[PDB]
């Protein structure tokens, strides 16, 4: 038994990250192993680690956290280093609007676990862990179990399979902290402290927990590790664009008539994903804006760009908030404002500063109290919290609100 | 004078005991402490941190840095409701409306009786399911008051 988690609609035209978790239940081992799982894992420890990161590689999948780092790459990295090297899954998902990972854990834990001994083999990591948002209680109590039902059909701990290869997976839990998803400060967390990111350069490859190589990867990147193994690099490159191939969780939510994650290749469009798949609008209101998380703010004339990682693509981590007609976009901005607020870790003072004052000013703005120097103080603020930052959540956090500025000037206007 | 009951510091040695190093276990067992005592009592600082071989100061600064925990208010069902974009698209205020029709309290109140919390949370990561809350460990949909209140009348 655990606790209540509310089920969240699952489609793909794929069928693979979703196989199973479009089902909303935990698919045991058993059931795991009738699919034909962990036999990826069992090709694996008959492949070399160089053989493993050159299939990843090969694949082009790419980081499915917001960065989009070369995945096979970031392995090459990590493995130049000598060890003790250590792997992390990173289950933080806190960014709002985004829960596309938390089905594969809640769903399908043995995808993600024999994702993670694949991975910890390709670099050599004999100790893995699982960094999981503490409001994801569920999914805690989910992997435990999982990774116990591993241990018993011998595919953890010492030996693997008769391959000389040992792995333990610890798993962690945060309590509150969206900074604790950057992945010096989810290290720093791991280590026991608070989770303030490090200045970088050294990167995590380079010097991570302890010191030591690290590879911190995201739940849907690992997920995808048992297709390429399974499949061959070739095969699963076939999935989708060739630039941008392999399957792709879209977390939909809004004002869409069918919320929920859909499996889908990355040529799809953003209005394909809304119109085709989402079931369009909820009263088949006119679309006015889709946020991309917390990150970027697309008009209703942006809905034709794919929903890959190009620049001039979807982005981010493909989530995807529709806003209709009649949702006002400076209240909208003000929730945007007050997640940054809420969430800079106070470490680098234009971010600290700039974060609390752009929703202080904004709401001040909303509620019809702002001066005149309130107005050029939030539009000062908004393009200054990214100085002297060290780390992702600074140099962004005025980013979808320049834009519905920009993007939507007869709106902000009217609160003048 | 501050001892953890002996069930308590069984699960607590566990966690010290789970990780490589005693340190990391910081988290696990301050979540263990909460959702033992319905709140971080400070008396119970002191003996986490000789446990976890850490100075007192430093066992504060985590408490203080991480949002779940609460030193002041204790309270035997946290609900963590969703104050972001996507639950408030939704309907957070119909939500936190219907909250305050059954319980009386508002946002960062506490009832009486000491059993109910209200605590407004970042994104809860169940958008598609807006407007989310949690009550304890269990998440749901609100969809109305007389669901809400079907929901509530199962903690006790
Ligand atoms: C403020 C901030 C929050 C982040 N939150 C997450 C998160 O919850 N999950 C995640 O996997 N990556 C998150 N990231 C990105 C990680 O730092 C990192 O790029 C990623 O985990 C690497 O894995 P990937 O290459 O598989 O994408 C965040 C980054 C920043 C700057
Ligand atoms: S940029 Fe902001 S969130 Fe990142 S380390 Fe600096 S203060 Fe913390
Ligand atoms: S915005 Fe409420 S759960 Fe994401
Ligand atoms: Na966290």
């Amino acid at each position: 038994s655990y606790p209540a988690i509310p089920r969240i609609y699952a489609e793909t035209t794929l069928n693979m990250l979703l196989k199973r978790a479009k089902k909303p239940r935990v698919h045991s081992i058993d059931e795991y192993l009738k699919d034909g799982g962990y036999q990826a894992l069992e090709k694996a420890l008959n492949m070399s680690p160089e053989e493993i990161i050159d299939w990843v590689d090969k694949s082009t999948l790419r980081g499915r956290g917001g960065a989009g780092f070369p995945t096979g790459k970031k392995w090459k990295f990590a493995v130049q280093n000598p060890g003790p090297r250590y792997f992390i899954c990173n289950a933080d998902e806190s960014e709002p609007g985004t829960f596309k990972d938390r089905i594969i854990i809640e769903r399908d834990p043995h995808l993600l676990i024999e994702g993670i001994i694949i991975s910890s083999y390709a670099i050599g990591a004999n100790e893995a862990y699982i960094y999981i948002r503490g409001e994801y209680p569920a999914g805690y109590y989910i992997l435990r179990d999982a990774i116990e039902e591993a241990k018993k059909k011998g595919f953890l701990g010492k030996n693997i399979l008769g391959s000389g290869f040992d792995l333990e997976i610890y798993v962690a839990r945060g309590a509150g902290a969206y900074i604790c998803g950057e992945e010096t400060a989810l290290i720093e967390s791991l280590e026991g402290k608070r989770g303030h990111p490090r200045l970088k350069p050294p990167y995590p490859v380079q010097k991570g927990l302890w010191g030591k190589p690290t590879v911190v990867n995201n739940v849907e990147t690992i997920a995808n590790v048992p297709f390429i193994i399974s499949m061959g690099w070739e095969e699963y490159r076939y999935i989708g664009p060739s630039d941008y191939a392999g399957p792709k969780l879209f977390p939909v939510s809004g004002k869409v008539k069918k919320p929920g994650v859909y499996e889908l290749p990355m040529n799809t469009t953003l209005r394909e994903v809304i119109f085709k798949y989402a079931g369009g609008t909820l009263g088949n209101k006119k679309v006015k804006a889709v946020f991309s998380g917390a990150l970027d703010c697309f008009s209703s004339e942006e809905l034709d760009i794919p929903m890959d990682y190009s620049p001039l693509g979807f982005g981010g981590t493909g989530t995807v908030i529709v806003l209709t007609e009649e949702d006002d976009i400076v209240e909208a901005a003000l929730k945007i404002a007050e997640f940054y607020e809420h969430e800079t870790c106070g470490q680098c003072t234009p971010c600290r500063v700039g974060c609390y004052e752009q929703a202080n000013l904004l709401e001040k703005i909303y509620k019809g109290e702002a001066t005149e120097q309130d107005w050029e103080g939030f539009d000062f603020v908004n393009r200054n919290i990214q100085p002297t930052s060290i780390c992702g959540l600074g140099a962004v956090a005025g980013r979808l609100i320049r834009q519905t500025l920009e993007k939507f000037p007869e709106e902000w206007e009217k609160y003048r | 004078e501050f001892e953890f009951p002996e069930e308590l510091k069984t699960k607590l040695q566990e966690h010290i005991n789970y990780f490589p190093k005693k340190r990391q276990a910081i988290l696990l067992c301050l979540h263990e402490i909460q959702n033992y005592y319905g709140y971080i009592p400070p008396e119970s600082l002191k003996p986490l941190a000789d446990m976890l071989e850490l100075p007192l100061n430093h066992v504060e600064g985590v408490v203080a840095f991480y949002d779940m925990f609460d030193r002041e208010d204790k309270a035997k069902y946290r609900i963590r409701v969703c104050v972001s974009i996507v639950c408030h698209l939704m309907g957070t205020n119909k939500l936190l409306k219907a909250l305050e029709n059954i319980l009386g309290i508002k946002p960062g109140e506490v009832t009486p009786d000491g059993k109910f919390k209200i605590v407004p949370v970042q994104c809860l990561s169940a958008c598609s399911e807006a407007p989310v809350f949690m009550v304890n460990d269990d998440e749901y949909k609100f969809e109305s008051e007389v669901q809400l209140n079907e929901i509530l009348s199962r903690y006790t």
